[PDB]
């Protein structure tokens, strides 16, 4: 049928920040880890039916960065608008007390790809097992990602996903109960 | 097998 | 473009030397090579970008630094007679295409007494030849320099001359069963018989010798054999 | 070796045509050409980024073979500028992917002159300062050979060719010398043809 | 900080019709949220997409090696890197998990919400349609949409708006490019 595969890139700058990942039908196929320099395959089996080892990546983000500093002269230092994110907290699948599931935490539609998310179980902060996607291109050029956390479904336990972005007054809450 | 990447240009 | 510095280095072995490369391109790729009788080039290193560097065929016995997209220094660690060769340096802003240097000759050498300069002197033309052929051939020879590193130009009216000229692409061995011989090298400008004969044109042939720098100690009596130029002149006769 | 190129030598005489391949042990997406003069570094002749392409540069022209794995470059009506090295290169995804270019060793182009009215002589030259003196042996033909010298104490140097321009006329030159005393300049040449 | 941001981004889009027959390769560059030049495979050289990017096309249309080298890509990058995974990205194929259970709207004494909930399954165009005693139900039916999961799953939840009585027999049936005929649960009041 219909498919698309992107080769997405960005440079941010003050952060000096750049990512570099490969996009089939919206999925991340993999992604270059800036600080490591090596392939981070989104699933693990791709990494023994495929193979990428490009120093020439990092090149690309390179000549991004170069561009960028242009472009930002060229546009008179016009910086860029702060779109908010649309936050949403869903469970990977049905919640089973004593069965164990996932809450995933959907940042959507925000740029600049900066943002500050936190997984809340009664207020206290997590971090068991928490998982992250990297920042994923969209269509409409703005970003989304996506926040992972496994738990074991209780009446106790509530849940919330802080996130905070330049384009929210206040750090955005969003609830999940049972 | 072994993905190809797509030069990004510099510009002047 | 790229450039290289040095162009040409005697070094000791065991010392440690650095040839530059800079580049105003903006390029983000560079590459140093070295090329040899039989293996053609062969990568060292190179680096994708800026405070990023990867290893290459030959990557042992040199270490490499990239800290801006300007320069992209090589260097020995500790010089072993085997690293003799001619490096070139090249970059890319979107490869494959790559633009190479001028080239660095380095000679490393067991001790620096065996570098000597050259001895230039201008044969002139014989009368034979401007009865019969009615032009005029100068020979220029340089003997006794080692190593390889000379650069022979002719010079006619104070300007160099490349119509007429032949130098030999190969320097011959003044010892030729010493693997550390000293060389020697002819060149020849042929001019019209007519031109030779006027008295008013000058030539002259000149070496420029790349040989031992200011800070390499010299401990010997003779004259330290650093870079030079040697030359040799005539002046037309009726 | 990843890149085999064949031939490395040839010897042309001018006007005629010259023909080197380059073969590929893993599927090319790109080829590069390259041209070495002697002293300087390797500069880019042609590039083919695309499979049975045909690409021309004056009297150069390359293909771009549909295997992939093959590349031809035609050096038409030989020159004898067109003397140097020249290499294949090329890129597959391998090399795309880290930016690098495989090289083939290179086919050394020695293109010989056409001497148009030969007459093989051997003169003798004088210092300008000095006694001491030099032999030379000029305007023979191009499929003369001159040799070094057993003597060892006799330094024949090689052929050269100059080319005189705007006169029309190019001619070959190999020079002789020696301080043993018992040199004479016809007696030089005539063991190293 | 409250420092202003800058963003450059580059994307470079293969476009797949019909596998590898119809392919079109993008190769498309942004400052902040807008494009400024592209290079459509279509047209054969960079065209400006807003007047801020128009010295970036004649700049790279002026470079023949350039123009020559992104017109191959749809063979040599686009059809590449489709036939290095197609096995795992074209022919990945996961069976959903249907499981259906009531709910309600408002805080009430009774159901009034019956949820189906497709969840896990790749590709994501799928087809769920809801069953009441046999006679399928259109009326009152709300979808969730396709709902992406990031891991290369996908869900669901079509509900179905009815005050659930004892003795209906309520079935879901669910048609995916998984499975190889149509996947039915029941819920019975
Ligand atoms: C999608 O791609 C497929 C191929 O993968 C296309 O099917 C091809 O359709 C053409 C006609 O449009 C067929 O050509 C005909 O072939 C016969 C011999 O078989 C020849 O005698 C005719 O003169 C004509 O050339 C071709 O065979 C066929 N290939 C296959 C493998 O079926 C299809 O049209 C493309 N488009 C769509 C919408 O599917």
């Amino acid at each position: 049928e219909e498919h698309v595969i992107i080769q997405a890139e960005f440079y941010l700058n003050p952060d000096q920040s750049g990512e570099f990942m490969f996009d089939f039908d919206g999925d991340e196929i993999f992604h270059v880890d800036m600080a490591k320099k090596e392939t981070v395959w989104r699933l693990e089996e791709f990494g023994r039916f495929a193979s990428f080892e490009a120093q020439g990546a990092l090149a690309n983000i390179a000549v991004d960065k170069a561009n960028l500093e242009i472009m930002t002269k060229r546009s008179n230092y016009t910086p860029i608008t702060n779109v908010p994110p649309e936050v949403t907290v869903l469970t990977n699948s049905p919640v089973e007390l004593r069965e164990p599931n996932v809450l995933i935490c959907f940042i959507d539609k925000f740029t600049p790809p900066v943002v500050n998310v936190t997984w809340l179980r009664n207020g206290k902060p997590v971090t068991t097992g928490v998982s992250e996607t990297v920042f994923l291109p969209r269509e409409d050029h703005l970003f989304r990602k996506f926040h992972y956390l496994p738990f074991l479904p209780s009446t106790e336990d509530v849940y919330d996903c802080r996130v905070e972005h330049w384009g929210l007054d206040e750090p955005l809450l969003k609830h999940w109960e049972f | 097998d072994r993905y190809r990447l797509n030069y990004s240009l510099p510009t002047g | 473009g790229i450039t290289q510095s040095p162009r040409y280095k005697i070094t000791e072995t065991g010392r440690q030397v650095t040839l530059m490369c800079h580049q105003t391109w903006s390029h983000s790729y560079m590459f140093w090579y070295r090329q040899d009788l039989g293996h053609g080039l062969r990568l060292i290193y190179y680096s994708a970008a800026a405070d990023i560097t990867d290893k290459g065929e030959v990557p042992d016995g040199y270490v490499v630094s990239r800290s801006k997209t300007e320069n992209f220094p090589l260097t020995l660690e500790s010089a072993t007679r085997s690293q003799t060769s001619v490096y070139f340096c090249a970059s890319s802003g979107v490869p494959p295409v790559q633009f190479f240097g001028p080239g660095t000759r380095l000679t490393v050498l067991e001790d620096l007494n065996k570098v000597f300069p050259p001895e230039v002197a201008v044969f002139e033309p014989s009368e034979a030849e401007i009865s019969h052929t009615q032009k005029a051939t100068l020979v220029c020879l340089a003997t006794g320099f080692f190593p390889d590193h000379v650069e022979l130009s002719w010079w006619v009216n104070g300007k160099e001359v490349h119509s007429g000229v032949c130098t030999d692409p190969q320097p011959l061995k003044e010892q030729p069963a010493l693997n550390d011989s000293r060389y020697a090298l002819s060149s020849r400008l042929r001019v019209s018989a007519t031109f030779w004969q006027n008295p008013r044109n000058h030539f002259r042939c000149q070496v420029q010798f790349y040989g031992l720098s200011e800070n390499d100690e010299w401990t010997q009596d003779r004259a330290k054999p650093v870079t030079q130029i040697v030359s040799a002149e005539a002046w037309g006769r009726a | 070796q990843q890149l085999n190129q064949s031939p490395q030598s040839m010897f042309i005489q001018e006007g005629e045509d010259v023909s080197m391949n380059c073969t590929s042990s893993s599927i090319f997406n790109t080829w590069l050409w390259y041209k070495q003069e002697p002293g300087e570094g390797p500069v880019l002749l042609i590039a083919l980024y695309k499979a049975g392409e045909l690409t021309s540069n004056g009297r150069l022209t390359a293909q771009f073979g549909i295997t992939r794995k093959d590349s031809f470059l035609n050096i038409s009506a030989s020159i004898p500028s067109d003397v140097g090295i020249y290499f294949c290169a090329g890129q597959d995804v391998g090399n795309t992917n880290a930016g690098k270019s495989t090289f083939g060793d290179g086919t050394t182009l020695t293109v010989k002159p056409n001497i148009q009215n030969p007459d093989p002589a051997v003169y003798q030259l004088r210092d300008s300062k000095s006694d001491k003196s030099v032999c030379l042996f000029t305007d023979f033909d191009s499929q003369t050979n001159v040799s070094q010298s057993k003597d060892s104490d006799v330094y024949i140097t090689d052929k050269c060719v100059l080319d005189m321009r705007s006169m029309d006329f190019k001619s070959n030159s190999a020079v002789a010398w020696s301080n043993k005393s018992d040199f004479a300049c016809a007696n030089a040449f005539n063991n190293s043809i | 900080d409250t420092r202003p941001r800058f963003l450059e981004q580059v994307k470079h889009e293969c476009h797949f019709f019909n596998g590898t027959e119809r392919v079109r390769f993008l190769d498309r560059y942004f400052y902040h949220q807008e494009e400024y030049v592209r290079f459509d495979s279509d047209v054969g050289e960079y065209r400006a997409v807003t007047e801020l990017g128009r010295p970036d096309a004649e700049y790279w249309n002026s470079q023949k090696d350039l123009l020559e080298q992104k017109r191959a890509a749809v063979d040599t990058y686009c059809r590449h890197n489709y036939g290095v995974g197609e096995s795992f990205t074209v022919q990945r194929r996961v069976y959903p998990e249907v499981t259906v259970y009531p709910a309600k709207t408002q805080p009430l004494q009774h159901h009034n919400l019956l949820v189906c909930s497709v969840n896990g399954f790749y590709p994501g165009s799928i087809e769920v349609r809801w069953f009441r005693n046999g006679q399928e139900e259109k009326t009152g039916v709300v979808s969730t949409g396709l709902i992406q999961n990031g891991d290369w799953t996908f869900q669901t939840l079509v509900m179905l708006e009815t005050v659930p009585r004892s003795g209906e027999v309520y079935t879901c049936q669910v048609e995916h490019p998984s499975l190889t005929s149509p996947l039915t649960v029941e819920w019975r009041a």
